[PDB]
């Protein structure tokens, strides 16, 4: 137990070095105004300087903080009182976070927003399945309208649909692993640019994809023996250690963004027995689109129906 | 069948037409491209047979 | 020997006999979908010398080089393009070498050569002698370079440099690419390097003589190349002048401004059956309900329009100068009805090519009533020279999101030019997704 009361009511947080006053404390007897526009490594260090904060006697506001993909650096936060709250009675507020992918991990993080409601806008990747589950889980389901949690701008960019890539086979080894998944194809296979596989050490089965960005990424395409199942060998492993591994398909984006779902596996936990360039990242997406559109134009031009 | 767009589309058109071959005569005016049928909306092997010469 | 109209050849090699007499194809040529691999070099065509539009080849099986079939193909003019291309060579399952050993200029447009899984000798061609705007050439998917095995005379072909690759340049294992000595300056030249006439293209039969030009730099008339159309004669499409009576005798045309046009421009009317002249609103419209603009060929359908009474979708991913060429095809459009939509159009830095636009009538709004809608466009730093425009959106409302370079002052300035004042919400014109990477 250790309190964190402060001479400012609104402890704005613009940097890791601004959180220093909080390092080793729990109850922040005030309100917060997070404004972390840029930085790196910050999550591994905020989880030290404020990853024990447990209760906030007021509102939380989160503004322009494009530097962070998740709030899970608030590892311990169990409760927001809302004893001080914003205009419109918002006591949790998440605005214009250009890159916010998820809130806390709703598979085991409990929470409560006791005395107020919440607002979400313009967070473009934080799709509604992450926040309706917050209305459900954090004691606030009935408190606010769906203009406060708007449908249109929030989550527009993010690919929150999820065809599943079933693992067809797996193969442990003394220092290696090999895994395979079925012949997934979108409705028009040229949308599929490649697969990407994520793996990391995970001694406990509570891990999530949105760890700090921490995962290791490897890529593989659909094989040229198109009859055979996708698969990969990973050599970066060690004795007896347990790894999480999961696969995400990387796909084009078009006017079909409303229909190019992409795909994600479940996380599969496997224990061993006892690079790209960031330019080609986009350039091959352009190359495949600017090929696909010409090939469509060619087929529209070449063929005409018989009498 | 469901939807076909790339090499699959020309390959199944060749398969269904076979040796009879493809029709062409330049319009001029058009309904919609073969992709807007067989790729985006719904393909039918009874229609793929109508781009063949016969 | 001037064949025409544009030829499409498909299904079987026996169709190629229709080329026996062609010295010039006044149109396109297609040679495509020859699945059968039935025959080889019994078919060869010494005559073919110029193609006025593009050349398209697709899925022609059993063809091993294109220079067995079309020798002497000195020029492709490209007067109309396929997509942006005067030459296309796509998924030619067996094409080894491009051939065309005597090809010496491509006038309009780029070339696209891709998926040709076995194609080599694309490195060894110095396109800068044959084409300009070579920045458009797209030669990506062919045989990987280490597998290519490109070697030729000397390795007796001249060395050349492009992109600091100073090396020999050649079309095939048997024969070089050769180009004129700078003694000719701009002008063409013979074999054994005699310099050709000024009004000559590709090659000539003899130096500096009217009758010797095998292809022509501007217009051919009466067996001789000339710089300009003679009086009492009229340009036909692309490359020749013709008699007025000929211009009246072709049937499935009107002389205007000295051209034998297919139709008289907007604001001019054909005075009956006339063909010797035409005298001072081409309301063009649906085939599909909308039109979508991926390419310069997509715009060619509008070249005479000036009211476009259909919905417009702009979609232009990439091209190095189409930011200008579209001023010709689209710049004369004065009213668009329906809606205007613009997305993924990463090639555009501006709308200024729509130079004459004045109304967006809102006749057939988007879902949500949007009559103007601008999404996901990279670049597009500026819409218009607003200081003198009028552009009123008669009905329906504007939308703007994900315009990373468009400063919102330019959008809020639209309401002083446009209307759309009491007709908006801040969910439509947000201060957040626009201009965050502006300068
Ligand atoms: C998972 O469990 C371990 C042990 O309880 C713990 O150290 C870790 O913080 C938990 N959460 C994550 C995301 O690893
Ligand atoms: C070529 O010209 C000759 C002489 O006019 C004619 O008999 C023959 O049919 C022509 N062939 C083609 C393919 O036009
Ligand atoms: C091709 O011919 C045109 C017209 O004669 C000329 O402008 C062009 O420069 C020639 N080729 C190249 C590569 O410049
Ligand atoms: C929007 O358009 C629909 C028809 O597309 C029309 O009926 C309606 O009145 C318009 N205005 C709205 C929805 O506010």
């Amino acid at each position: 137990p250790k309190v964190c009361e402060e001479e400012k009511k609104t402890k704005t947080i613009d940097s890791v070095t601004s959180a220093q006053m909080l390092q080793g404390c729990t109850i922040f007897k005030g309100n917060l105004l997070i404004n972390i526009r840029r930085g790196n490594n910050i999550a591994s260090e905020l989880e030290n300087f404020m990853g024990l904060i447990e209760v906030v006697t007021g509102y939380v506001k989160i503004r322009h903080s494009h530097a962070l993909v998740s709030l899970s650096f608030l590892k311990n936060l169990r409760l927001i009182l809302g004893e001080e709250q914003l205009e419109g009675n918002y006591s949790f507020y998440v605005l214009d976070n250009q890159n916010l992918q998820q809130l806390w991990d709703w598979d085991h993080r409990n929470l409560t927003i006791k005395a107020g409601k919440m607002y979400f806008a313009f967070n473009p990747k934080l799709c509604v399945s992450e926040i309706y589950r917050m209305e459900e889980v954090t004691g606030t389901k009935g408190r606010q309208s769906k203009g406060d949690i708007n449908t249109r701008n929030n989550g527009e960019r993010a690919s929150c649909e999820s065809d599943v890539l079933h693992f067809t086979s797996t193969t442990t080894s003394k220092n290696r692993i090999i895994i395979t998944w079925h012949r997934y194809r979108p409705p028009d296979y040229r949308d599929l640019i490649s697969f990407t596989v994520y793996y990391k050490e995970a001694p406990f089965k509570n891990v999530t994809e949105y760890d700090g960005q921490s995962w290791n990424m490897v890529d593989v395409d659909l094989p040229p023996n198109k009859d055979v199942e996708p698969g990969i060998l990973l050599h970066g492993l060690k004795p007896w250690t347990q790894y999480a591994v999961y696969v995400k398909a990387v796909t084009l984006t078009m006017v079909e963004n409303d229909h190019i779902r992409g795909a994600k596996s479940e996380i599969l936990y496997i224990r061993t027995n006892a690079p790209k360039t960031e330019a080609e990242k986009q350039a091959e997406k352009e190359e495949a689109e600017y090929r696909k559109v010409f090939e469509n134009f060619l087929h529209n031009s070449i063929f005409v129906p018989r009498p | 069948s469901e939807t076909l767009c790339g090499g699959e589309l020309v390959d199944t058109l060749q398969f269904v037409c076979g040796d009879r071959g493809f029709y062409f005569s330049r319009p001029a005016r058009r309904s919609r491209g073969i992709v807007e049928e067989c790729c985006f909306r719904s393909c039918d092997l009874a229609l793929l047979e109508t781009y063949c010469a016969t």
